[PDB]
């Protein structure tokens, strides 16, 4: 199993294959960027807008 | 990655994104071509080198033992735990459930000590690190029967060649570490309170292999760790006091930021 | 010819390695295979048959086969207990050195059930009610039977298919537990109280003994293999 | 199926029927069978020799006292004198058969008791000095029980047994002895102890004078009892049935 | 793997599950939800670090022996068997009848031993294990016509390198290793009656290489098996009372448990 | 001769390959589990369910 | 370069090993094959022929 | 592989497959099926650990020659020949006419000497085994002009690694090597007789490449040889008698096999 | 050129390649077995069958 992935440019590709049996000897997951600020930044139950006033 | 700029023109609505109110625990969302007139530019940058994937995955040292070879009792131990450095400590408590694998790694070192034999010639050395979990066999010199490690993993390395390096699963009792509890062991809610009361985690054995020589030789290990795939929950304000006890959070009051000669001087 | 670099780790060795090898003795050709009845696939194989427990062991009864039997008498005052110990396998002294107690001892963890089998071994003319209780860690050995009988119990009455089988469930708040002694991690106790007292028409012998056996249940794991600490060499044997 | 507690066994010229029994206890899974010609190595003809060879041996008697320890007997052994068995034994060379366990122990209901019928492949044993090992003629008795005790061994007689009951004389836990298949005994609801043996061995075919294949113990773990004004006297019996027995080798006798 | 429960309700008929008769050599097979009440979960365990493939395939240590330098006899030998250690031999006495491969592995050490000579500097030393099967040559010393090994097997290995390994076929007489034997040698039924009398399995020698120094060295080298492709029939009881002769199953009787201070007590 | 196999997860792929001509050089058997507990537990001759009584 | 680590058991000399190895002379053209009477394919031809036996061996 | 055997009955007919002539030179074709009753057993064996290909290809030592460092002079010679050594020297004598390749191997190995001389540090040596073909230069000294090597092979090795191995072809004159030779070399009938008549292979030197030291160092060279594609042809009688000559045929007169006290004692 | 050839079973595959230009560096046939005994027993003119009588 290899996979011809993509690389960090600044504005190509390159190979990888695993050779183990179990899952903790690959590599980290660096090539993986994923965000959510809505848990943290505006936990409210209502959903507030910000043209209208905050508190009627 | 992250986001744009967009061209904005004179307004004199009653959009008002400025004024709000802060007590409902909602952090505003107000852009600066709200606020004003701007341009329109577009970004370019990248949020890469501040995820959790790639701020944690650097290895650090975490205890440094030696242990001499002069004597029946040389073999030097140490009882596994991450809060033993303040560099790696603090990295750590910024969240409170954690999830990662290890990279191990070993950079084991030598040197002599005064003798009074006539000429020295030295091989090289051979080690020899082992790991004994908890509730399990234990050795208490260097020519023991718990050095046989029948199911125990050990490792061998001799001296002048690359350092030793392995991996480690998510080995705990429960789906995810935690960095700080609250709350005793015993059910009666007496005697200890910490943190390590759910903190075994094993032993850690190391040892010479070779017979004796004139010198003798000293060893220091030093220790690796780099946790590999992270998942990060709950995260928290860092700290603010040092650190002065191994399995508390005992601190001494300090103030919250250095001082200013004023409040309007710059 | 092909460069390339060597990581860390590499001139080791780990004691448990997964590596090819050469082959000292080339081209040969083993004896074929033979079947013979009974092949032992897994080590849980041996676990869940059943084995009889020396629960009465004391001062002097672990020299004889008195270690082994429950005795059981006739008495007045109703309400006398008959035996009891902690649950713990491979921890307890008493489930310590079973078929269960010596392949738990292998290893670090466990998670599962548990199925104690008895056996009233008295006169055909003996007859009597027994009750068995499990109460899990909050406040043990319940000491009047009305304590006991709050928690999880069965009752059990002599004659005719006399043994009976009670099943110690799986409850506790994590997925594993320590085969080692942990005050963390307990598990409960074990407790068998007189329902009902032992009646005998003359002529008959009025102590009768009692066999209790153990074995493990279909939900049964183990992992984090060790080495047991129960053989010890001192030197090797000429 | 009416009154499974009823079994009756017809093997060759004899029958023993019993009216109160438990189960019958079958091998590892396996019934005794000839051996097939892909895994044979001997060059002649095996001798399938008759009915004549699989029958009712019933072996010597004893009495279960009220401080008995415990029996055994090895098995390919003890038929060596009964019948053409003990014929055909002697004058081949080689031979696999299976057995029939069977045990006999009768007592009124106001007697108590229990014991554990059960065979181990490949038995040994452990002399009683620790530099020897144990004689012959204190390891097998011809076709009469040997008995354990209560008190060890002593140090005596540098090649004697040693009859140490709780440990078997084997060496391990006599409770760990319900892996072998096996049959209680208990007088409260039993009356017998049937368990059919498979040939269990690494060769094919092994010799009968020079290694013994099982050895069948008897236990009881809870000692007989009884008031005032009962027969005192309860004695055991065992019958035997070499089952599919084939030979090699034919030669003199010795 | 382990298998799931099922949701159980109140009953009152007379299906009875738990009373039954132990006479018939018959391990139960009651479930936790046949005699009460339970709720419905779905077991995700695994039974795999338990079966005899990963039970028994890791190395542990069987012989160690030593073998000086300084005269023509300095070469040291040794008599194949497994039950020389107390780890190994109790993890082989839990079945009868086993078959399986071995990868050898030779951690060999070195040592000095006092001199008077003014300097010293020792090369590299170099071995040379030979392994001789049952009915063949022998060598008596260290300079002999035996070590030209035209067809035996052996094994050159410089000090400072990884260590030697290798493999080895199902090597034996029968259809499987027999660990227990029961019966003489002799068909007059005299004399040898323990396991030892189908245990031959060969000799294995040692040897240094290197011409001679001033030292001189000593060296010592460690065993390893590790069975790989495993079959086992017959399991039996595991030990209980030590190991006191190499060849017997000689004993001493003990307790079979250790003892607590009534019956009642926990 | 390669085959791409399955890995140890906790709930992928792997690559393999022989190098030698005899088959004591390969790797363990390690990723083979069966189980048939019915030869040691219940070796009895009439099969018994645990509905029934156990004795008549 | 291709990264890749080495067992134990490398840098040895097994008597009776099986790899290949470089050519001290190469590209030499060894004389061509010739057929002469007889070839011993195997070692149980030899002891399929029969060969009298030294029975009556005594004192002198 | 090896053939079955056949299902026999009795028989009273005139087959008579076991009287026979033996002044014919034929030998029988009798198996046991024929001269009686016997089973059917499929034979599963194999004849694979006696053909030629793999009884004669492994290494086995054939001459160590060795060299000081002392002089100018130190280098070592040697002629080739396979008959030096009785192992491998009889393992040939079963054949007439052989044709194979061959994997040379040389186990070098080292060894100090006494001096006066206050420390000593001696870096690695390297060698240099050269190869000298009939009717070439030659070297005389440790410092000539024939170590060149300008169309000779040579081998370069520094101590500490893996030995030196290479391959050989068929390189002879005649269409199979000749391992016994019946004639002379002299047209006149006159002088050698025997077997070295049509034997010269070459020659073989060795030398230390490093300048000097204070030691100073001896070493000894092993050859290993290893015909690896044989064919053989014209099988003959194995030897009774030792050998006492290198290049003849020479013995003594032995008895043909040891004595028992009786023709008729077992 | 790879062949994917048969090992040595008691009663499966391995690859192979050459690296080199002259024939001597390969390893050795041993996975070869031809067998004639005709030529050593029984070298006579006249065919004889052992049920025959072998002079007349
Ligand atoms: C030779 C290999 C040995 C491998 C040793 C494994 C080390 C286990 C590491 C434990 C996780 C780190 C601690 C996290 C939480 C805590 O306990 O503070
Ligand atoms: C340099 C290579 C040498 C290889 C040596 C082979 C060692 C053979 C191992 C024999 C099997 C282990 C013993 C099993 C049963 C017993 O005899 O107790
Ligand atoms: C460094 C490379 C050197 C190679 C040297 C080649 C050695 C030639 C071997 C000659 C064949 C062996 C002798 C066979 C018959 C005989 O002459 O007795
Ligand atoms: C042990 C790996 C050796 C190096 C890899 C050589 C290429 C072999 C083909 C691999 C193809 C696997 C499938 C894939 O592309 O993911
Ligand atoms: C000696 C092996 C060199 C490394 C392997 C490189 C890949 C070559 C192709 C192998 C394909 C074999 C068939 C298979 O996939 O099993
Ligand atoms: C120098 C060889 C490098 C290792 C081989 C990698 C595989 C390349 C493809 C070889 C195919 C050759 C034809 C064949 O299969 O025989």
């Amino acid at each position: 199993g290899a996979q011809v992935s993509t690389q960090k440019t600044g504005a190509i590709h390159y190979t990888n294959i695993n050779y183990y049996k179990d899952a903790a000897s690959n590599s980290a997951n660096r090539q993986d960027f994923t965000q959510d600020p809505g848990k943290f930044t505006e936990p409210v139950k209502d959903i507030m807008i910000k043209s209208m006033p905050a508190l009627n | 990655r992250v986001a744009d700029t967009v061209s904005s023109k004179p307004t004199n609505s009653e959009s008002i994104p400025a004024l709000t109110a802060a007590e409902t625990g909602h952090t505003s969302q107000v852009v600066p071509s709200d606020t004003m007139q701007t341009r329109h530019v577009k970004n370019y940058h990248s949020r890469s080198e501040s995820s959790i994937e790639n701020f944690l995955c650097r290895s650090a040292c975490v205890y440094y033992a030696t242990y001499n070879n002069n004597s029946e009792k040389g073999y030097a131990e140490w009882v596994i735990n991450t809060r033993q450095v303040a560099q790696l400590l603090r990295r750590k408590l910024e969240f409170t459930y954690l999830r990662f694998d290890l990279e191990l790694t070993f950079v084991i070192t030598s040197a002599q000590e005064p003798s009074t034999a006539t000429s020295v010639d030295a091989p090289v050395q051979t080690q020899q690190i082992m790991y004994v979990p908890p509730g399990g066999p234990v050795p208490t010199k260097v020519t023991d029967y718990a050095w046989q490690t029948s199911t125990n993993p050990s490792v061998f390395w001799t001296e002048g060649n690359a350092p030793p390096r392995m991996s480690i699963p998510f080995i705990s009792i429960g789906n995810a570490y935690s960095c700080f509890y609250d709350g005793w062991t015993q059910f009666s809610r007496n005697g200890v309170y910490g943190i390590n009361t759910l903190n075994n985690m094993g032993t850690l054995y190391m040892r010479h292999v070779n017979e004796a020589g004139q010198g003798p030789i000293k060893s220091t290990v030093r220790i690796y760790f780099k946790p590999k795939h992270v998942k990060a929950w709950v995260p928290r304000p860092p700290r603010l006091c040092q650190y002065e006890k191994q399995k508390n959070v005992n601190f001494n009051p300090t103030g919250v930021t250095t001082t200013r000669s004023n409040i309007t001087t710059t | 010819g092909l460069p390339v670099m060597t990581t860390p780790g590499s001139t080791q060795f780990l004691t448990s390695d997964d590596f090819q090898s050469p082959s000292a003795m080339p081209q040969f050709d083993v004896t074929p295979e033979m079947q013979i009845p009974g092949r032992v696939n897994n080590l849980m194989e041996i676990a869940e048959v059943d084995s009889v427990v020396p629960v009465n062991n004391t001062d002097n009864n672990v020299n004889g086969l008195k270690a082994y039997q429950i005795p059981v008498q006739s008495n007045s005052d109703n309400r006398r207990q008959v035996f009891g110990f902690p649950l713990q396998p491979g921890a307890n002294n008493v489930l310590n050195r079973t078929l269960l107690g010596e392949i738990l001892n292998y290893y670090t963890h466990w998670s599962g059930s548990i199925k104690l089998t008895f056996m009233f071994c008295g006169s055909a003319m003996a007859t009597g009610k027994f009750l068995l209780a499990y109460s899990p860690p909050g406040a043990g050995v319940p000491k009047n039977r009305r304590d006991a009988m709050l928690g999880t119990h069965v009752i059990w009455d002599v004659g005719l298919q006399s043994s009976c089988v009670l099943c110690v469930p799986w409850i506790s708040q994590t997925h594993y537990r320590y085969v080692v002694e942990d005050e963390y991690t307990a598990a409960g106790y074990v407790t068998c109280w007189y329902q009902t007292n032992i009646i005998v028409p003359a002529d008959v012998q009025s102590t009768c003994d009692i066999l209790c056996f153990v074995s493990a249940c279909n939900d049964f794991s183990v992992r984090m293999l060790k080495d047991t600490p129960f053989i010890r060499q001192d030197n090797f044997y000429q | 199926g009416y009154s499974d507690r009823v079994r009756s066994i017809t093997l060759g010229n004899s029958t023993i029927t019993t009216q109160e029994c438990a189960n019958v206890v079958v091998g590892y899974g396996v019934w005794p069978e000839y051996l097939k010609d892909n895994e044979a190595t001997g060059e002649d003809q095996p001798t399938q020799p008759d009915v004549a060879t699989c029958r009712f041996y019933t072996l010597e008697s004893v009495q279960w006292m009220k401080n008995s320890a415990g029996w055994w007997w090895k098995l390919p052994d003890a038929l060596s004198q009964m019948g053409l068995f003990g014929q055909n034994m002697q004058y081949h060379y080689l031979g696999r058969t299976g057995y029939t366990i069977h045990v006999q122990c009768n007592a009124s209901k106001f007697h108590q008791g229990c014991l554990l019928v059960v065979c181990v492949p490949e038995a040994e044993m452990g002399c009683s000095n620790l530099n020897n090992t144990p004689k012959f003629a204190e390891l097998s008795g011809g076709d009469n029980a040997r008995m354990f005790t209560d008190t060890e061994v002593g140090t005596s007689n540098d090649k004697k047994v040693q009859t140490a009951v709780w440990n078997a004389g084997m060496g391990v836990g006599v409770g760990n002895l319900t892996i072998f298949p096996h049959q209680w005994i208990n007088l409260r609801t039993n009356n017998s102890a049937t368990i059919v043996m498979p040939y269990i061995n690494s060769v094919p075919m092994d010799n009968m004078y020079r290694h013994n294949n099982l050895t069948l113990m008897i236990i009881p773990f809870v000692p007989l009892n009884y008031s005032e004004g009962s027969s005192p006297y309860v004695p055991i019996t065992v019958t035997i049935a070499p089952m599919c027995a084939e030979y090699n080798g034919l030669r003199l006798a010795s």
